[PDB]
């Protein structure tokens, strides 16, 4: 049992149109699929019910949660929601100052309007309020408080544009102080019209179940492994089938990151909003989170439409997490997190940790060549036996297939011995790089557990003395052989 | 990626009685085995049949370090196939089991006796423990 929301709780606590959380229940269930979305700027919704358009993925200026221009993209960052802090506000503009240059036409800046209703909305919400009036060169001007210091309101009576100002004694995150100016809103093309954006419905990850992902797979090329006389060609040419067509993702031009059934489950999504009446286009512009490894975002609240049209969301990291562990990917669905979650990533040097199976095991099981290698490489970024990656090579011999079990424990757990022996003498010799003595120290550690497992699956040091390290060939191995009975 | 373009110098230093770096054929598949290939002796000659007409028969980083520089695209998969390993270990007790292995299947489409699959796990398992660990369930995949 795990303390998450549900039904209506839970929707409120989203930011999704209430009449597209429904419209998604459908194809929920239809598709046999779960749905797992982003929180989404609750001060956008009703912008996204009146129709406004969802901003693409051109577009990456964050949206306001506050003042006037709440629900909108600020042009000014500092009116977004990541107001106050700089290395933020400020990457957030140059990120403006480029979807407004590099596409030029396909994205503007325009005006803020707050129309007679909008205004209403924000007065609920309690967000802003229309004050006195102002009179400034034959113009009347409506004052709009908020309860920020830095910055001061107004709005205009002939055409309803709001303008904003530094307040007497303030000064901008970024430093500055100016008068009476346009808030400027981010926009885009629509019959060579400029239209302003709102938040848009991002997509932490969707997953499918995996038979939904065999209808996928034609009836054609499936067959074709599904009948294979040997059995090896044929798991291969099956698990291939499932990567191919159900796990692998490319890059599209407009769409990030995303894979096909991807694409399509998308767009179905964006159309079952247009039957509802949503005039404003598309409203999920770009693939699933778990395919953002840049700029990967780690959000407390998922909100999750399960296959039966119910309603979730997850509390928490730790929950969301959990939830995803109980009901999707251990109950037979097709589900892929993130590359970069136990990683720094790249973009935002975020470190986003998440429970990863393989790695649990690690300890568990000796390691493979590459990984012995390629761990010299990342291991010589602080700072002569090839047997070692020898027989790491032998271990994971793929001719091994043609023994029987009771062989293969031994060949194996003898080659784990013999790769363990190739690495106590490299220790015995130089401490070489005070890091490179304990990899190996690992190591020993890693082949123990697994070599001592595979005997206690069928009859560890104590064997260790017991053995010929001195000449060389399959007298060495003689001996062993006895050794096991 | 500068890590890989890394490690192929790397390892390539780990047996060469020349010491420039300057190998032999007679050793190039001792090196692109050790780090993970299976190569032919034939894969061998039409390849080094190209850049290298030298008629020295050694080998060198720069050149070396080119030559992979084609081979490591569509094999870089490594990670569906990761991804996809996650997906049979249904458990997440880091190894693919039998009945795992049943339910990717029937779900998949195709039915199968408890004796066929005890099979894949057999003849896909490398070391006995009746279980495939990422690092089986890559060779499985690659190899
Ligand atoms: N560029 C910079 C400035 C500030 C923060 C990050 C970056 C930015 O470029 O990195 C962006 C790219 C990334 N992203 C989301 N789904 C994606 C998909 N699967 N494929 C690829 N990327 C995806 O997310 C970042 C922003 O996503 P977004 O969906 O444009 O706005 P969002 O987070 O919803 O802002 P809000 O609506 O709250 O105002
Ligand atoms: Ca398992
Ligand atoms: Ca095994
Ligand atoms: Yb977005």
């Amino acid at each position: 049992r795990i303390d998450v929301l549900k039904g209506e709780k839970a929707l409120k606590a989203s930011g999704l149109v209430p009449e597209h959380a429904d419209a998604f229940k459908k194809i929920a269930r239809e598709l046999n699929t779960y749905i797992l979305f982003r929180p989404v700027n609750k001060l956008a919704t009703n912008l996204i019910k009146s129709g406004v358009a969802t901003k693409g993925l051109n577009v990456h200026g964050k949206s306001s949660d506050w003042g006037p221009v709440a629900g909108y993209i600020p042009f000014d960052q500092d009116l977004s929601k990541k107001h106050g802090q700089q290395l933020a506000v400020e990457k957030g503009n140059l990120e403006n100052k480029k979807s407004i240059t590099e596409h030029e036409g396909e994205i503007g800046k325009i005006p803020l309007k707050l129309d007679h209703l909008r205004i209403e909305e924000l007065k609920e919400n309690g967000i802003i309020l229309k004050g006195k009036k102002e009179i400034d060169n034959g113009k009347k001007y409506y004052l709009l408080e908020s309860n920020n210091q830095v910055y001061e309101f107004r709005i205009s009576d002939e055409n309803n544009e709001v303008q904003y100002k530094t307040k007497e004694g303030k000064i901008t995150v970024l430093g500055e102080k100016f008068n009476w100016r346009n808030i400027e809103v981010m926009a885009k093309n629509v019959e060579g019209v400029l239209k302003p954006l709102t938040a848009d419905y991002d997509l932490f990850a969707l997953a499918p179940s995996l038979t939904e992902i065999k209808k996928q797979i034609p009836q054609k090329e499936w067959d074709k492994v599904v009948n294979t006389p040997n059995s090896l060609e044929k798991q291969k040419g099956v698990t291939n089938l499932l990567i191919k067509y159900g796990i692998e993702r490319k890059p599209d031009s407009t769409k990030g990151t995303l894979s096909n059934w991807q694409k399509q489950m998308l767009d179905r999504l964006n159309e079952a909003v247009k039957y509802t009446g949503y005039t404003g286009g598309d409203v999920v512009n770009h693939g699933t989170e778990q395919d953002n490894e840049e700029f990967p975002e780690k959000d407390n609240e998922i909100f999750i439409i399960n296959p039966e049209g119910e309603f979730i969301l997850t509390k928490n990291w730790e929950m969301t997490g959990r939830f995803i562990e109980k009901n999707i990917t251990g109950k037979d669905y097709l589900y892929y997190f993130n590359r970069s979650y136990n990683k720094i990533a790249p973009g935002n040097k975020a470190y986003i940790e998440w429970t990863d199976p393989i790695t649990k095991a690690k300890i568990n099981t000796i390691p493979t060549s590459a990984e012995f290698i390629k761990n010299l490489s990342s291991i010589r970024r602080s700072s002569s036996v090839k047997k070692i990656a020898g027989y790491l090579s032998d271990y994971y011999n793929s001719a091994n297939h043609i023994f029987s079990q009771e062989k293969k424990r031994k060949i194996s757990i003898f080659r784990g011995i013999q790769a363990y022996n190739e690495i106590e003498n490299v220790l015995k010799s130089k401490q070489i790089a005070p890091e490179y003595k304990n990899y190996f120290q690992y190591l020993k550690e890693r082949i123990t557990n697994q070599v001592q497992l595979l005997l206690t699956h069928q009859k560890f040091k104590l064997l260790y003395k017991q053995l010929n390290f001195t000449e060389n060939e399959t007298d060495n191995f003689e001996v062993f052989q006895k050794i096991i009975d | 990626t500068e890590e890989q373009i890394a490690e192929f110098k790397e390892a390539f230093s780990l047996f060469d009685k020349d010491g420039d770096g300057t190998i032999t054929t007679k050793e190039l598949g001792t090196v692109m085995r050790s780090l993970g290939q299976n190569p032919t002796e034939a894969e061998l000659q039409d390849m080094i049949n190209e850049v290298d007409a030298d008629g020295n028969g050694t080998i060198d980083f720069p050149e070396f370090l080119t030559m992979m520089a084609r081979k490591m695209k569509d094999t870089d998969s490594e990670e569906e196939i990761r991804e996809a390993f996650r997906v049979f270990d249904k458990d997440g007790n880091g190894y693919i089991s039998a009945a795992e292995l049943r339910h990717v299947m029937t779900n998949l489409g195709e039915k199968l006796t408890d004796e066929e699959v005890d099979e894949m796990i057999r003849e896909a398992d490398i070391d006995g423990d009746g279980q495939v660990n990422y690092e089986e369930f890559v060779q499985m995949m690659t190899a």
